């Protein structure tokens, strides 16, 4: 229900970061979880999606191959693992969860499928 | 009854088993699930209706019900759907999933309604709401119980009254070819999976395609049924009278009679061809089926 | 042939043959014109279609076209739709006022299409337009010369892109049963008025109701049709061999066989009764249709 | 267009009066026009409208018998005449034209349906 992200901060392209999304007030190991990015200034994108059961993820096409997503049930976190960072990746990484009504396979893809938020970590890669 | 025939209609000119749209695509394609449970379109030659299966092609992927609505801060307007049957015939929990025509997939729907308001100058209108399917939820949808929940966003309540609806669906977005959630997590009746098929043998596949959301891909989202719905109302409204396993049946061009191949219709309301190859395989849309004879189940057919 | 048959399928399981959701009534009312020019559920007992009436059901108040888009302001995002017949095949104005199963009704539509936009994090979604049916319009549509226009009210671009869609009727506002504009105020070769009748015949009516725009009232907007699009399609299917001007049709209770009325099915494809009064007479839904015999034109029906 | 509206005022119930709606600018000869009523502090409700052809007009349920609308094409005028006014027609009447896309039979009903208003012109029913 509350969304606490660390992690992410200024990197050279190449690099690797690790966001992590640490849940308070009620469990997330049923909640659709997704990864957004904004560059303030410019609309928050979707990056990456676990469905609620944790069987079927879904990346941005550009993020294939370089960025991977789970759920730790037991830790109540979604992390965001950000390898062979570039230019394009600089932003604010928001976590994002669904509390409403929810097909369990499904990785929800739209800003506007989700309820919660975290307040955002920065990746900067120079 | 006079010997077994068909509707003498192109596949292009009928209508879907399983979605409220045209048959586009004719097709066998070993690579996707052999024998699927499809609960609509689902019908023995002899007229015996299985699964969910409805006689007219309107039913399809819908529902009717009595609705209440209540708005909720955080969720916003909750409809409760109390199912009804599409006539506006009472539905009882026996012998079948849900209600006839109730959507036999998975995924999130949009669903429009007939919403009527006591807002000022504002009275009746259609409303869409999210409709979550399958295959599981977190919204406990039991249609095998009469009772199936949908929701959309809003700021405030949309002072909706309560009253009869029937369901139309809009769009898919996550569609699963797999049952969806019928009785909260529980089992159902179910009509069984389509087949057997001998070795070698494969579905016959009427393909059309969903609305859908998708934020990425544009490439449109197919569904299969056994049998166009005029093949379904066909064998309903007939009894006919069922000798062997199967029927063989040619399907040609009618300009020029080429054979474009031949196919066992089996009287449990699926079709076979003898497909040995890997990969999708389509067909003309434009052809004939006609019935040639009764077969023997373990006929072999010529190979296409 | 065989002699002319029905399929033995009660009208409350059956499908509309003008607006696409089930057949909710059966009825005779004099007070309404025995003459109506409806172009969809038009055909003929040997099979012959007349209008623009599909034989699948799914067509009907439909559309498909090649879609253009562009945004106008003070108007709001405008499509230019160019005509295909619902298989995709060309649309070519000919005998007949637009492509198979296009709404034969006038008022305002509310339409859903398949979108796809250039916007980024965005591809595919369902988008409703507001569609001018007629009967006469500002905006010059012409569907039998194969374009027609609608628009929805947008703050900016919607930013579509032009592709292949099918509209799907999502309600109606201002409903008239006349036919809509077929051609910018222009006549266009169209099936004939329902007709004619015997002194004290009356046309029997299948009724459904069309989800609905209205600001203070609540009743049901009633849509009357000729045959449901199951004996459409039945007639299409079969092309019998007629004898004579018309067949004696006895509606039954299914358990009982008690005549409810009997009933002439002229062979340009519309049902009489014998009726003298003043007011709507509804009927059971649940019935069955039997074909009892070949009778002259001028055969006098026992009254109802 | 521009719409102008004039007359109104103030009456004891059973009065009636004359509001009407001068076009000028633009032709609402073949325009649907409508009238909505505003108290101040309650929403804008429709009263009256009249088709495109203006051949088909609607009225509010609580106003038919009592207010009828026509439009004279040769003055570009559209009236609306209030009989029988009661304290609860107390409001600023506003005129509309739609200027879009127009099924010319139809009586529209919404404020969603009108492009152009009038400024509007007080009615006070003592
Ligand atoms: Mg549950
Ligand atoms: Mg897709
Ligand atoms: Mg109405």
């Amino acid at each position: 229900v509350q969304l606490q992200e660390s992690g992410g901060g200024l990197v050279q392209a190449g690099d690797s970061l690790r966001v992590s999304c640490a849940a308070s007030g009620r469990t997330i190991s049923s909640s659709p979880m997704g990864w957004f990015r904004q560059a303030p200034g410019k609309e928050r994108e979707f990056v990456a999606a676990i469905s609620g059961n944790g069987g079927n993820t879904y990346y941005l096409d550009s993020v294939k191959g370089r960025f991977t997503t789970s759920r730790d049930n037991a830790k109540n976190t979604v992390y965001l693992q950000l390898n062979n960072l570039k230019p394009e990746d600089t932003a604010i990484y928001y976590c994002a969860a669904r509390s409403r009504f929810s097909a369990m396979h499904l990785a929800y893809r739209r800003l506007v499928d989700y309820d919660d938020w975290g307040q955002g970590t920065q990746v900067t890669v120079s | 009854s006079r010997m077994v025939d068909l509707p003498v209609i192109q596949p292009r000119l009928c209508t879907h088993a399983r979605w409220p749209a045209p048959v586009y695509g004719l097709l066998v394609d070993p690579s996707l699930p052999s024998n699927p449970q499809w609960q609509n379109g689902r019908v023995h030659v002899d007229g015996t209706l299985l699964g969910t299966t409805p006689i007219s092609g309107s039913w399809v992927s819908c529902f009717a019900a009595e609705a209440a609505y209540k708005f909720q801060s955080g969720t916003g307007e909750v409809a409760t759907f109390t199912l009804i049957e599409q006539d506006g015939s009472a539905y009882v929990p026996g012998d079948r999933a849900a209600p006839l025509g109730y959507p036999d997939f998975s995924g999130q729907l949009e669903i429009e309604v007939q919403t009527e308001t006591t807002k000022t100058g504002d009275k009746l209108k259609v409303t869409t709401f999210e409709m979550i399917l399958g295959p599981t939820t977190n919204a406990d949808q039991a249609p095998y119980q009469g009772r199936v929940f949908a929701s959309v966003t809003a700021a405030a309540s949309l002072d909706l009254v309560d009253g009869r609806v029937r369901a139309v669906p809009r769009s898919i977005y996550g569609f699963q070819d797999t049952i969806p959630e019928y009785n909260d997590g529980l089992l159902v009746p179910l009509a069984p999976p389509i087949g057997p098929f001998l070795p070698g043998e494969v579905l016959l596949r009427f393909r059309t395609y969903m609305r859908q959301i998708d934020t990425a891909d544009a490439a449109a989202e197919a569904i299969d049924c056994a049998l166009p719905q005029e093949f379904v109302s066909w064998f309903a409204s007939n009894a006919f009278t069922v000798q062997s396993e199967a029927l063989l049946l040619r399907y040609r061009n009618t300009l020029t009679g080429q054979l474009l191949f031949e196919c066992k219709l089996y009287n449990e309301g699926y079709i076979a061809l003898s497909y040995s190859g890997s990969g999708p395989l389509t067909f003309p849309t434009d052809g004939i089926f006609e019935v040639v004879s009764w077969v023997p189940r373990l006929y072999q057919l010529a190979s296409v």
